[PDB]
């Protein structure tokens, strides 16, 4: 269950990272 | 995932690193670099497996072999920036678009085998070297935030690190056997982080890890990424183990840095990769797990599970791709994987 547990802060972390990503306008290569 | 197109570089030269540029924003074409020997190679992604090239950069010093790179970003433009480094033991910054070296960082006394950039500020640049140590660049000002090795640093070279999620902390691996843990959300980092934005430089020594363990692999430790508060880390025993620092029941955080207990929850298993320097990838989303091996198959395991060994592990196999795959990437929304090989090949395969 600790393994499924985890799972949830990687939710609420990964959430977190993509939320400051999304309001980025960083230049295309 | 499907096989669509692969192709091979023509200098021929063993590929160690390959990373798609997840600062990209929603809609921009999905791109992605090779390093290798004194390349390093950009990469659009587009339709029917199309593999554009995008701009191309050849070191002056034909005898570097770059082993890894990372993506940034200038803060004060937004224009995206890749950080390379490998046998020269030489950090280069270079600007994608006109693929001309805008800064370098030396310091290292050998070579770098690691690269990361902190998942929240863009100036932070953590190197891992074969001189023992971890080394904490601010890119901005050109600074040396922080050398951690010491007295209770790595003993031998440190061949991989990573930073956790929320970028407060990271763990790093080598030769020595061991896994160790920096704290960087302490009063003292946050402090000479802050103090090397206002150089215009004396870095921190950090000599003492906030955890330890030789207790987990057997031989060199060759990879390891957190993978929320647990740790994947492999060496070359055909398994990628999945451990956390104190008993079952520790909070990552609340451990204390002798703490002498650790918890093993599983592992994933496969074959043919016990040659050095193999890396395994995350999708950004931490979904799937994914290790190339040295006769060129490509395990795939799905980490929503309630344990490792009920993972589903699909082999991504094509009768022309036998070379060692040293590392793979998943473009940032996880619908393409890019495979790199010591055969100077590339391997597309498009989610299923």
């Amino acid at each position: 269950t600790m393994f499924s547990s985890n799972r949830q802060k990687i939710l609420e972390r990964t959430e977190t990272l993509n939320q400051e990503w999304k309001q980025r306008r960083i230049q295309p290569v | 995932f499907k096989c669509v197109n692969s192709l091979k570089e023509d200098h021929n030269q063993p590929l160690f690193g390959v990373q798609f540029n997840w600062h990209s924003k929603e809609g921009d074409p999905l791109v992605f670099a090779t390093v290798g020997s004194n390349r390093v190679t950009l990469y659009e992604c587009h339709s029917q497996g199309e593999i554009r090239l995008l701009q191309s950069y050849v070191d002056a010093d034909a005898d570097e072999n770059f082993y890894t790179c990372a993506w940034t970003y200038d803060s004060n433009t937004s224009h995206p920036l890749l950080a390379v480094a490998g046998s020269r033991g030489i950090i280069r910054i270079i600007n994608p678009i006109t693929m001309q070296c805008i800064k370098h960082y030396v310091g290292h006394g050998n070579a770098i085998n690691e690269l990361k950039f902190h998942p929240r500020d863009p100036n932070l640049l953590l190197s891992v070297s074969k001189d023992h140590a971890l080394r904490l660049w601010n890119i901005q000002t050109d600074t040396l935030v922080a050398i951690f090795g010491g007295v209770e640093g790595h003993r031998d070279e440190v061949l991989s690190a990573d930073y956790d999620l929320l970028g407060e902390k990271i763990m790093s691996c080598g030769m020595d056997h061991s896994l160790k843990l920096w704290r960087i959300n302490s009063k003292r980092m946050m402090n000479a982080i802050k103090e090397s934005y206002d150089y215009n430089f004396i870095s921190q020594k950090i000599h003492f890890p906030d955890f330890s363990t030789r207790d987990i692999h057997r031989n060199y430790v060759d990879c390891v990424r957190w993978l929320g508060d647990l740790i994947l880390s492999k060496s070359c025993e055909n398994a990628i183990v999945c451990w956390k620092p104190g008993k079952m029941e520790d909070d990552i955080d609340k451990i204390k840095p002798s703490e002498s207990n650790v918890t093993i929850l599983g592992r994933f298993d496969y074959s043919q990769c016990d040659i050095w320097y193999m890396r395994f990838s995350m999708d950004f989303w931490q979904k799937m797990l994914a290790l190339g091996n040295q006769v060129g198959k490509l395990y795939v395991w799905d980490l929503e599970v309630e344990d490792p060994h009920k993972a589903k592990c699909t082999t991504l196999t094509h009768h022309k791709c036998g070379a060692a795959i040293r590392q793979t990437s998943f473009s940032r929304d996880s619908s393409i994987l890019i495979a790199v090989c010591d055969d100077a090949s590339i391997w597309r395969w498009d989610r299923l």
